[PDB]
């Protein structure tokens, strides 16, 4: 169904406001709400949101409260001031999946047959991206295990509108940025790449401990996937691949040589202009 | 009788009225109390609008009921 | 007497909603209602703002349902927002920022209902990526001012940092009211978000550009260099042959080959460097 | 049609008809039959 | 007069299809609900009421609403099925009572018991005691078959309203004429 989802900044600021406000009604560690949006050509666009009361008794699953006829009432009250937008899905601000949210989803799906989940973690502890997108599917099994009802991943991004990025930029007076050109490349696409890749490999590293009797091998599936990973990775950089590499490095650098030469000649020319102009005018004004 | 009318600001006012009074008299009393002109202010009770043409008994306004006042919002 | 220094703190969310709502009623003075609290004699803080059902005719607007307002407000309390009304705002496209005629009248009744009210005006069509045009006003006293009394007290430089524009003087700002300074006060968590708001995934950084197509671009620019070198030789030859400014003044049509020559560097460089570096790294980090 | 205070497009319209063309569109006594023309039926056939 | 929030937790277990009361226990309870909620709202107009049902899961049917009709038209097409589950029901009603619209109201729970309760006694004692310190008041109708549940419920209500609290009751009934006719209007105004 859905191929990608796009989020506008107004939603993210709304989430954060809700998270800070709840302290006046409870003590819970999570909050839940509704996403208003629209979509076309399997590209989904979320634009606006409001938050509805929710509560959960932490020490168990299966004991939670979610207020229907407040949701229906608000949806009515909003529709009266913008006809463009319709229920699309829901969000919660927990850092990690919870046991019961599939059972939340099977409720709120009665308001929209395609409903999508967005996790918006409000306290990042890393370099990263603040949103994740999930859709619900049924899984068969080869083990003869009964059919399982389970989430599936969807790629996500932030989008923008000209009427908002004016505000975002008026507000982004906080720190440095835009170390132009060659300065920004290597930071943005080498260092902050390698840090991510490292964190991922540490995560796999940790999981393969628990299998030391701490937990049951979750499936041979995950092991088959790992074997694909270590099989695919590029062949040892030892064959005539090396020849093909040197060729392009020569060609890549030669034109650099040319450009650098151009770069120097202009400096000499500017030098001469500065020199003559100086001395002449000096003797003249003397 | 006494009647409580409260506003979007959080300020509250108490009025003295008799059941035969009309809405217009209410608004006039409000103007006397605060200086808002009678044409600007809108009144609400039990989730439906008030209108002149009727006595306060007619809407079954009981002792110590609460009314909402909300202002005309115009710009141009 | 009102102190010159008193601020209005608006809370970043409210501003974004004011814009995305103003830049829609493109040629019409859309309006709305604004919620906050009076922390102190030197402060007012606005925390949120919401629209209404309303209709107009280009020359005017007003809202039509009074019940909707009380119902929405009384609903919001059930989820931690007990704050009440402190003011209102409306958008002026392209005019500038001031209060005029009717806007004073609907304003002044607020002040009979609640002193220390505030009216805000924003302009969404002059604004641009660097800066947004906002103002906040309150009415001068209803005269009795032949006394020559100042409207406000002063005990700081803090209120005289800014120059009033000619336009508001035309419509009389210091004659009928006064401006109040806007200030922003972001909290920790939202500003932590606001910087993430542009980060892009690690997946991309390690990726190579195609080597074909890349070579094509290299050959394109190198063959573009020729004509500029040829022109540059003449441009060197001919200068100082006439009066100095009459170089530039006679070079408004035809381009000057120095800049176009120079700015084809920073395209061979940058590109070739970063591609060779990225390949050179990832040849190690995978096997 | 443009709004006059600030010149933004507000509505599009169909093509005009200048009152002259409108007037010469439809004024006619318009009621004589072929019965009233005698002596040149052949030309009427040639024209129609 | 005192303002009160009341949740009525109907029972819908399989056992509700049997026929001690004349039409069938379902019609034996629907009329009782119909009278009790009329009494709640007519006692004072801004009291308000909600609805929960006990099966292999608990389910909410209508949150605190000031108009009784919403409940009545809702209670219809509830179907006898599954096995009762008492504790979880009372918990989820506690949650839903916190979120009342006006905190100046104090709150009540009403429940109809119509089946064996497979609960361990020492779990009821904990639930009762914490509900004790949370100021929630419970009030049990042993509507259906009195046996099996006769003890546990009584000890529960004791441990809750005991220490001379007196605000919480147990009331019980044999098979016979209508609950609303003979029973509910008898003990006190209601409950």
């Amino acid at each position: 169904a859905v191929q990608k989802v796009v989020v506008h900044p107004l939603v993210l600021l709304s989430v954060v406001d809700h998270f800070n406000r709840i302290g006046k009604v409870g003590n819970q560690k999570r909050v839940v709400g509704v996403l208003l949006g629209s979509w076309q050509k399997k590209v989904l666009d979320v634009s606006n949101s409001f938050a509805v009361p929710f509560d959960e008794d932490d020490k168990d699953d299966s004991v939670w409260f979610l207020d229907h006829d407040y949701l229906e009432n608000m949806y009515g009250m909003f529709k009266k001031v913008n006809a463009r937008e319709r229920i699309v899905g829901w969000y919660h601000t927990g850092p990690k999946l919870h046991k019961n949210d599939i059972a939340i989803n099977e409720l709120m799906k009665r308001y929209c047959p395609n409903s999508v989940l967005v996790i918006i973690d409000v306290k990042p502890k890393d370099l990263g991206l603040p949103t994740e997108a999930y859709i619900s599917v049924e899984e068969v099994h080869d083990d003869g295990t009964p059919t399982s009802k389970t989430f599936e991943h969807v790629t996500s991004e932030i989008g923008a509108e000209e009427a908002e990025e004016v505000g975002v930029e008026h507000l982004l007076r906080d720190i440095k940025d835009t170390t132009v050109g060659t300065l920004s490349q290597r930071i943005t696409n080498q260092v902050h790449g390698l840090k991510g890749l490292n964190s991922k490999l540490l995560d796999i590293r940790s999981y393969l401990e628990k299998v030391a009797t701490g937990k049951l091998p979750i499936n041979h599936q995950i092991i088959y996937q790992l074997q694909d990973v270590f099989n695919l990775l590029p062949d040892v950089s030892l064959q005539e691949f090396v020849k093909a590499f040197y060729l392009k490095t020569n060609d890549q650098m030669v034109v650099v040589y040319l450009a650098s030469l151009i770069r120097s000649v202009v400096a000499l020319h500017n030098l001469i202009n500065n020199k003559i102009a100086n001395r002449d005018a000096e003797k003249k004004e003397g | 009788m006494q009647i409580f009318v409260k506003t979007l600001t959080g300020k509250t006012i108490t009025l003295e009225v008799e059941p035969s009074d009309t809405i217009e008299n209410v608004k006039a009393k409000i103007q006397d109390k605060e200086g808002i002109p009678p044409d600007q202010q809108r009144l609400i009770f039990a989730g439906k609008q008030l209108e002149d043409g009727r006595t306060l008994s007619d809407y079954n306004i009981q002792r110590e009921s609460t009314l909402h006042l909300v202002l005309r919002l115009r710009g141009g | 007497a009102v102190d010159t220094a008193e601020q209005v703190y608006i809370s970043s969310l409210a501003l974004l909603k004011m814009l995305k709502h103003g830049r829609a009623g493109v040629p019409m003075e859309v309006m709305g209602l604004m919620l906050g609290e009076f922390v102190d004699d030197y402060t007012v803080r606005v925390i949120d703002v919401f629209a209404m059902p309303q209709s107009g005719t280009g020359v005017s607007v007003e809202a039509v349902d009074p019940v909707f307002q009380a119902k929405m407000l009384d609903m919001l309390k059930q989820t931690g927002r007990p704050e009440m009304v402190v003011g209102w705002y409306h958008s002026h496209p392209g005019f500038g920022c001031w209060l005029s005629g009717v806007d004073i009248n609907t304003q002044q009744s607020f002040e009979a209902l609640s002193e220390r009210a505030v009216a805000v005006v924003v302009d969404p069509i002059q604004s641009v990526k660097g800066k947004v045009v906002i103002d906040a006003f309150r009415l001068i006293n209803a005269n009795m001012m032949v006394l020559g009394h100042e409207p406000r007290q002063t005990t700081s430089n803090l209120g005289h940092l800014n120059k009033p524009s000619i336009q508001a003087l035309i419509h009389g700002l210091n004659r009928h009211y006064y401006s109040i300074t806007i200030n922003y006060r972001k909290n920790e968590l939202e500003q932590k978000m606001l910087l993430n708001l542009h980060k892009k995934s690690w997946m991309e950084g390690l990726t190579l550009q195609d080597y074909s197509e890349h070579c094509k671009h290299n050959e394109s620019v190198v063959k573009e260099m020729l004509e500029l070198a040829k022109n540059y030789n003449k441009a060197v030859e001919e200068e100082d042959k006439m009066t100095p400014e009459q170089l530039a003044i006679k070079n408004v049509g035809k381009q000057d080959p120095k800049r176009h020559l120079e700015e084809h560097v920073d395209v061979l460089m940058t590109s070739n460097i970063v591609q060779c570096l990225a390949a050179m790294l990832d040849t190690v980090v995978f096997k | 049609a443009l709004d006059m205070t600030t010149l933004t497009i507000m509505r599009y319209l169909p093509r005009e008809v200048d009152p002259l063309v409108y007037n010469m569109s439809h004024e006619d006594p318009g009621n004589v039959s072929y019965s009233e023309i005698g002596g040149l039926s052949e030309q009427i056939r040639e024209l129609r | 007069m005192v303002l009160e929030s009341t949740m009525v937790c109907v029972d819908n277990s399989e056992y509700m299809r049997n026929g001690d009361f004349l039409p069938t226990r379902l019609q034996a309870q629907q009329d009782a609900v119909n009278i009790v909620c009329h009494s709640k709202t007519r006692s004072n107009p801004e009291n308000n009421v909600g609805l929960i049902t006990l099966a292999n899961d608990c389910e909410v049917l209508t949150t605190l609403t000031p108009d009784t009709g919403r409940i009545l038209s809702k209670l219809h097409t509830v179907q006898p099925k599954g096995k009762i589950t008492f504790c979880t029901g009372i918990r989820v009603a506690h949650l839903a009572l916190k979120h009342r619209q006006g905190k100046n109201h104090k709150m009540r729970i009403i429940a109809f018991v119509g089946s064996p309760v497979e609960d361990n006694e020492k779990d009821l004692v904990k639930l009762a005691k914490r509900l004790k310190k949370e100021k929630v008041n419970v009030d049990i109708i042993n509507f259906g078959e009195e046996e099996v549940n006769t003890e546990k419920l009584t000890a529960f209500v004791n441990t809750l309203n005991g220490k001379d609290g007196t605000g919480s009751h147990l009331v019980t009934v044999p098979p016979g004429p209508s609950l609303a006719d003979a029973l509910i209007s008898s003990p006190i105004l209601a409950g």
